[PDB]
């Protein structure tokens, strides 16, 4: 019942939250790939959702990483926009997390479907702040039309989380770690 | 240890002893169990899938005994043409193999009673009886027999699908043995593609559901970010 | 130093680099810069020639990788039945032929990629695409690497035609070091008519081709009317 819907929402947002305090440790990654990967250091620019890539990719003051996943074309992005400049020390090893302002993901390829239509564009304003924040969740539908996540009935806002929320900000989580342990 | 590890380590032992091989003790408590939720769900079809799935099982348990007592004739016999190595290897293949065939034997029987165990649930067709944990459970207990009954025999590429069924069930997939067993069953096609020189979508399709169940296995038992779970993000790579 | 000789010796230092080994901060280099031109090009076949010159090198990379790791397992391992010095070069010869049979399916899958890079930029019909910066940096890309994996293999007869569209390309000619591997190649060649005691149209045919790219290699490192340039002059009239 709704009972059961309530516990999986609750369950969904926290396992988003631990992810994206994850996600803000990828600050390692600006002072410093696992196949068909690739990784692009830069700055939020334009509208502010979306990751420039810098000129120079080492520059102390990225404060956006750009991850590209391609498989057999591109598959997937993501972008992490941080709060805060970097530490002054050089050393990746000795760097600290910032509390991202914004996540954004695309999906291209391997697409999910919620209630038959594609959420192609996910951004979250607020992805370290309480947990329950699917009112910062911007979900862009094709079958781009904007829907907040929190205004989505609920099977389907689960749905969302459960099938493509979670698991690209896993997957993100995953290659970006690959890249720091390789290079660290 | 936290909270959290604390109940971890009690949950992994418990889903240890859940998919323990079948014995005497083993077979009272599932019994009990799965009679409880004949008890709630009130349901003939249901009670029809568990008559079977017991049947099935009590197969198991028949031929577990016959395996004792054929071995005990075997070895209870005077074998005074057996005065070469060989003679005494080839007495041994001779009960190797009758032992495995007779366990193949048992195993389709024990299936045949399981998939009508599964013919019977399909029945239940209304989706409030469905979505019940009385159902669920059986159809787990019933799947988790199955997969058992091949593993046993090293029929690991039949385990895969039944696997598969299995975690999708209430939970199932936080299951410790569930993704061990995956991962071996999908290791073992990987070894068979690269034996037989199979094609690479297939050789990388085995791998990567190999490692995936290899890392969710690691996350479940050890917590995700413990050095043996950061030991698999390496290697993944 | 003049400002040409400044400008001399900067360019090829730049050039050598250029066609360095290929390694991680290298690699990082050239595709964040491709992707940055592809974006600018916004043609479908560039971005998919892009994708399969990327999948290309990453073949060549993972077999960097493979041949350390492979090396390194070898040497932990005991060699009991190694006794004699016969055994350790075998043995040595053995670890050596696998990891050139391994290195050698890698070039294979390499260039079946560097083919499709070429296959689709084949596609672009258009000849003032085909003039894009965009579209010679790329081809210039997929025909350098694919030079150099024959190169690392001994397959130098192999890298003559690709060479020679190489420096066809974007004022290409004025590198030193596809002169200084045009050369080495037609050397080769004139050796195996030499070996093989085969025509003597051959013979002077690679010869000729092997003095001209030599002087020319000489007279873009070291300048017109250098002492190299004079003595390599000599040594052919």
């Amino acid at each position: 019942s709704g009972k059961s819907m309530a516990d999986t929402e609750k369950e969904l947002d926290d396992n988003i939250s631990e992810v994206n305090k994850r996600l803000r440790l990828h600050t390692v990654l600006f002072k410093m790939l696992p196949h068909k990967t690739v990784l692009y250091k830069g700055k939020p620019s334009a509208d502010g959702e979306r990751c420039e890539a810098a000129d120079k990719q080492e520059a102390q003051d990225n404060t956006c990483l750009h991850l590209e996943v391609f498989d057999f074309a591109k598959f997937k992005k993501m972008e992490l926009f941080f709060e805060g400049s970097n530490n002054a020390d050089p050393d990746p090893r000795k760097e600290q997390p910032r509390n991202l302002t914004k996540i954004r993901t695309y999906i291209y390829q391997n697409n999910f479907l919620l209630e038959d239509k594609v959420i192609s564009v996910i951004a979250d304003v607020a992805p370290n702040g309480e947990p329950a924040h699917n009112d910062k969740i911007e979900l862009f539908y094709q079958h781009v039309g904007k829907y907040i996540l929190s205004n989505v009935e609920n099977p389907i806002r689960n749905n969302f989380k459960k099938q493509f929320y979670f698991k690209n900000l896993d997957y993100f989580d995953k290659l970006f770690t690959k890249i720091f342990d390789y290079n660290d | 240890l936290t909270e959290d590890q604390k109940k971890k380590k009690k949950e992994i032992m418990e889903q240890e002893s859940l998919w323990k091989n079948p014995d005497f003790k083993g077979y009272n408590k599932t019994f009990q169990e799965l009679h409880q939720l004949s008890k709630t769900f009130a349901n003939n079809q249901f009670r029809l899938a568990l008559s079977n799935y017991q049947s099935g099982v009590n197969t198991i348990m028949k031929n577990r005994d016959w395996v004792e007592q054929y071995r005990k004739e075997e070895a209870e016999k005077k074998r005074l043409d057996e005065k070469w190595y060989w003679q005494k290897v080839d007495r041994k293949a001779r009960e190797e193999r009758v032992v495995y065939r007779e366990k193949m034997k048992a195993k389709q029987d024990a299936l045949n009673y399981f998939s009508k165990a599964i013919n019977h649930l399909d029945e239940i067709k209304n989706p409030d009886l469905r979505e019940r944990p009385e159902f669920k459970r059986l159809l787990s207990d019933v799947y988790r027999s199955w997969i058992m009954a091949e593993y046993d025999l090293q029929n690991l590429p039949q385990t895969i699908p039944i696997l598969e069924l299995y975690i999708e069930i209430d939970d199932n997939e936080k299951e410790y043995p569930a993704h061990k067993y995956l991962a071996s069953a999908y290791s073992f096609e990987e070894n068979m593609i690269k034996k037989t020189k199979g094609p690479d979508d297939m050789l990388f399709k085995y791998r990567y559901k190999k490692n995936v169940h290899l890392l969710r296995a690691t996350e479940l038992k050890y917590g995700k970010d413990s050095p043996e779970y950061k030991h698999i993000v390496n290697v993944i790579n």
